């Protein structure tokens, strides 16, 4: 007998995130099987651990031309109670735009976790030097002096034997989760602030080259965590 | 899984709802090594 | 562990630098089967193509901008001899046979010391397009003697100068704008890859098993690992100093499998 | 912690490293590879056949040409250019001008997270009709086949080829919709998402792969050559991933900073 | 009570190639049973495995009708280096056109495994001759001389007691599977030549006819497979 | 195969109330968890259950202002045979419209059990005097005599050390359920009269301030219930 | 229990029908006490 | 087999869903042999 049935009042309708099977068109297809191909990428997060490089402009203030964005930040000797570098920690900042951690999480909505930055110190061996790696917890005005940064989450690099240093932005947010974009610039999209200060300045024997270039990288740490899928920015075709 | 959640029951043989590969005769893993 | 001589055949090579070796993305990309698409008894190693084969790259310079960047595909520079890298026993067997697969060891030397300060970005990227002008042809060695260092601009990072087929006369020619063979030049640390500071080495190690499409790939036409040495911070020095120093490149091919032995290759 | 990135290797590091703290607990599995891409989005837009079509010429095609242009639509991720596969996106930014102009297609949620080399999975597809009530059916034949272009008499009516054959046909409903899932049936045992060789031997084009697709489809009205009006309907592709598996980490499209 | 149901977006569609029953309306019929005949067919590569006739013009230049194909090759006295007859292995080829195997083949998409050519002496049997048959994997330029086919994958036939060589053309492909008919001519679709070489000439004594001619068959190996079946050329009607 | 089915003729119906969930459309979303925050309601008789004050107009016959509703009711010194304060057992009633218990109720459409008037004396530690709490049943006149309200459920209420006296008016119904709204004004909708009578005069030591006040709270019983949810009035927002 | 009544079959797994908080590492209960 | 891949569950019986013949009280057969 006929089975009596209730159908919904969303009959018919397509659902494009919808959890389950259609209907097959041309089974009993066997594919050619995949045993030779090393590489398997179970998940996005495994290419957001690795490090890729970051983006500043070059000098300021006269450039040939806008574009030509660097991934290092250069060390001049003159002294001035300012940081070297700064930017938010705002996954929608141009900083990460092109990194990988900053393009895979823009497709996702909330994250979770770690970013941990890495610094890579490319001038000659014989240069020794030090600097000061502050994390500021977001505040009315962004801090500038390095006694602000000394009173921040902060490290001391010492230029030496090892040319690099990972730094590990503490995860430190009202709610569980943050958002990836800071539409309204509220505090659940922006955490504060990274800063770089020379400690002391950088020594060189004679005929070194001047200005030293600090390498800089962002990546994910192991407990970072990414949720909710959004539409892509269709931009980069245009 | 995937994205998929009506697991308690299917309908069609799984080599007709999908490909399977021929026969020849979490925790991640690094995509990098030192030595 | 800095000191390390690495034995292949007839041939060694030696560093005093190691940063050890990249074994990306298997455990060791030496241990690998009989391609399954092809029934003929393979062509398999032995020990006069069990060796290493060596290159020169262009010189680098303070004028080198960053990013800018060497393309070197293989086994296209094989084929090619592009920088003096004849592959004699091994390119005579690339040249018989229709199918090639292998993996590949590479080490790029450069000769840096104190007083000098730059750093260069040493990737195998799979795959490129990077040894093809836009307009489909291949670079002579003229060209590359030429460029002397291909800059990177709005072309090669979105893609828009890769190689393509011209619509003809029937329809509207339409403004290219993207495509998939981009570099993105912040993102080519994903690569199995090292980095050639001169703060700490002279020499970087990177070991890549084969890749492809298929089960094996034709000998004359695949690119699927490709040598990419790029600029990240430009090198500076005071006068006095060693102008210009010079770029090898040591090419050692792993577990080769040749099939369709046939008469030597000529073009159409 | 003192490291040194030209390794190639970095750890990657939590907060009890340097600091005191702990481990963010985990939370979420979105960036699954399953998970992420198994959800449907809107590949092309094509014309619906009403008649027995002239599959389009391959490349350079010349003046006078006589070809039914968008109709067909590759199931591919890959960029096309007139139901061919293409190497370089192309688009219009100008009406004026004189001459035929190409549909080009594009997914662009799945180049915003590949981020790999390599691609495998089945295929789900839908069809919608962007007409009100129209009855429609869709006809596919996959990678490596062709368009069977003729027609056949009955009653003195037209009927094309399209209308049977060995290869899956889906009739719609009055403004219902279609909606299948396809293998993966190519030669091929991957897609490539980025590709470097060349199809052939000679003449052929670096970087354009050939059989990187799950096949062809198109829109035809259920109808014999007779009943024809000018007005021309348009029918929208959705597609969603099955399965999906990928292999060799790479780079994601750079955003300009204007 | 009426169980609740959703119906999907593809409700009504008829799809051609659904695995699946549909209802009967004219049940509880028996049919006469089939016990008496015999030869069933259970794969249409047992017929594939048979060999069949292939097709060539007859003799250059002057024919009196284009129609004068032949599924032989004439053997003249006459010595030149280039080879007396050849063609593609490539199964939409007009030399496979009317055998089984390209016949069947032709409405599939794909093939995997060897195809096996054989060859039949039709000569006196006081006849004497050896020929060398090479198949060569795809190359630039096809190859045409004596010592071109040498290099490739070959064998040498005797002229003796049995007639008959079967000649096993190896399946090299890139690609686990291969394309039956060339579109765009690819190396997918396309698998290099077979040629056939005379070695030596074929010697008589006197009063035996000049010119034997040597009976070509084409065949499926053992390991043969077809897969995705397609949509049939009408063009036989016509 | 497929199945038989009949659906029913309320197909493609939307019913608001129906018990039954329907198909999700974005899983597999993990929340933040609620470990941490207390004070978890999981039935709204919980707060009915709470004490919350009445209201009643403040004195008569002149006021400022209309709008001056008090929740206490002022004691005078004069003495007539007439309740100080009396009120309609009726959960519609303006008296209990701004009580939880009203308010609550008034989006159902029965009640059962008991309603709990708690009375709080505020005047001064030094004050003495004594209350008649009287509930009446419907009548046809409510009761307005000392002596009609001894006859009726009542308690006396002594002032002293504590300062609360708990009424708990009795479920005295007809039916088992009784209406909260009195559209027809019927039995099963208004349940008589509670009124308050001073049984003496209260008695002050001189210099004390004159007029004390009662403060009035409405709360459900332990074995207070309700029934059947209905539409609110939205009269709140104009 | 909430408004539900179908209760005899689920054809959704609990993690797609609904939300479950992730790991960190009748009779009424009064909302007041008096000490 | 043949093309079918809903095996689970058949709704008519055998002798309704097929014709069946009347009583009348892989590795593949070569079609031809050689004595």
């Amino acid at each position: 007998g006929p089975i009596p049935t209730a159908p919904r009042e969303n009959s018919l309708m397509f659902l494009s995130t919808l959890p389950d099977d259609t209907v097959p068109a041309y089974g009993n297809v066997r594919t050619p099987p995949v045993n030779y191909l090393p590489g398997e990428i179970t998940d996005l997060l495994q290419l957001a651990r690795i490090p890729t490089l970051m983006a500043f402009e070059r000098v300021p203030e006269p450039v040939p031309a806008s574009d030509t964005y660097v991934p290092y930040v250069a060390v001049p000797t003159q002294f001035d109670d300012r940081p070297l570098i700064s930017f938010p920690i705002t996954l929608s900042d141009p900083v990460y735009q092109n990194t990988l951690v900053g393009a895979i999480s823009s497709n996702f909505a909330n994250y979770r976790g770690c970013i941990q930055i890495t610094l890579t110190f490319c001038g000659p061996m014989m240069a020794r030097g030090k600097f000061l790696l502050s994390y500021s917890p977001p505040n009315g005005t962004q801090p500038q002096t390095l006694s602000e940064a000394m009173q921040c989450t902060y490290s001391i690099w010492d230029i030496g034997l090892n040319s690099s240093w990972t730094f590990v932005v503490p995860y430190i947010s009202p709610s569980d989760y943050r958002e990836t974009r800071a539409i309204t610039n509220s505090v659940y999209s922006a955490d504060g602030w990274f800063s770089l200060h020379k400690l002391t300045k950088i020594t060189l024997p004679p005929d070194c080259p001047q200005s030293p270039c600090i390498l800089f990288f962002a990546s994910a740490g192991e407990d970072y965590t990414l949720r909710l899928p959004v539409d892509c920015n269709p931009s980069y075709v245009f | 899984r995937g994205n998929n959640g009506n697991m308690t029951f299917n309908y069609y043989a799984n080599t007709y709802q999908n490909s399977v590969d021929f026969s020849t005769s979490g925790i991640l893993n690094p995509l990098g090594y030192l030595k | 562990d800095r000191v390390t001589t690495q034995t292949a055949g007839n041939t060694a090579i030696n560093t005093q630098s190691s940063l050890g070796v990249l074994c990306a993305y298997v455990e060791d990309p030496t241990k690998s089967d009989p391609p399954s698409s092809s029934t003929d008894q393979p062509t398999t190693t032995f020990t006069a193509i069990d060796r290493w084969y060596t290159g020169r790259l262009n010189s680098w310079t303070k004028a080198v901008k960053t990013f800018s960047f060497q393309a070197v595909p293989l086994p296209g520079a094989f084929l090619s001899r592009q920088g003096g890298l004849n592959g004699g026993a091994f390119t005579a067997t690339l040249h018989r046979h229709f199918l090639m697969k292998c993996g590949w060891q590479v080490q790029v030397q450069c000769n840096l010391t104190q007083f000098h300060q730059g750093a260069l970005l040493v990737a195998m990227v799979p795959e490129t397009t990077l040894d093809v002008k836009p307009d489909g042809k291949a670079k002579s060695l003229q060209e590359l003697n030429e460029e002397q260092w291909v800059e990177m601009s709005d072309d090669y990072r979105t893609g828009k100068n890769m190689p393509f087929q011209s619509l003809g006369t029937y329809y509207r020619p339409p403004n290219w704008t993207w495509g998939p063979n981009f570099i993105n030049p912040y993102q080519v640390t994903v690569f199995p890859h090292q980095i050639l500071n001169a703060r700490t080495s002279t020499s970087v190690d990177v070991n890549v098993p084969y890749i492809g499409e298929t089960p094996t790939q034709s000998s004359e036409t695949q690119n699927s690992w490709t040598l990419l040495v790029m600029v990240l911070v430009p090198l500076d020095y005071k006068e006095g100093a060693t102008t210009d120093p010079e770029i090898t490149f040591s090419v050692r091919p792993t577990s080769p499998y040749f099939n369709g032995l046939r008469n030597r290759y000529t073009a159409g | 912690s003192t490291d040194n990135a030209e390794t190639g290797v970095i750890e990657a590091g939590n907060t009890d490293t340097d600091f005191s703290g702990e481990l963010a607990a985990p939370g979420s599995n979105h960036t699954n590879v399953k998970f992420l891409f198994d959800r449907s989005r809107l590949l092309n837009v094509i014309k619906v056949l009403e008649k027995d079509a002239v599959f389009p010429r391959p490349f350079p095609t010349q003046e006078g040409a006589q070809q039914d242009d968008g109709y067909f639509c590759l199931l591919t991720p890959r960029p096309t250019v007139a139901s061919r596969p293409a190497t370089r996106f192309g688009l219009y930014a100008n009406p004026s001008g004189s001459g035929v102009l190409a549909n080009t297609s594009l997914d662009f949620n799945f180049y915003s997270l590949a981020c790999f080399t390599y691609f495998r999975s089945d295929l789900e597809v839908t069809v919608v009709s962007l007409e009100p009530d129209l009855e429609f059916a869709v006809g596919w034949f996959p990678s490596g086949s062709e368009y069977q272009a003729s027609s056949f008499v009955y009653d003195q009516l037209h009927v094309p080829f399209h209308f049977t054959g060995r290869t899956p046909r889906a009739f719609a409903s009055k403004g219902g919709k279609v909606s299948f899932v396809l293998p993966w049936n190519s030669v091929s045992s991957v897609l490539p998402v980025r590709w470097g060789g060349a199809s052939k031997l000679s003449s052929a084009t670096r970087g354009l792969p050939a059989h990187a697709d799950w096949g062809t489809i198109y829109a035809f009205v259920p109808r014999p050559n007779e009943k024809k009006s000018t007005a021309v309907k348009h029918v929208a592709v959705y597609i969603r991933y099955k399965n999906a598996r990928a292999w060799c980490p790479s780079m994601l499209p750079f955003r300009s900073y204007k």
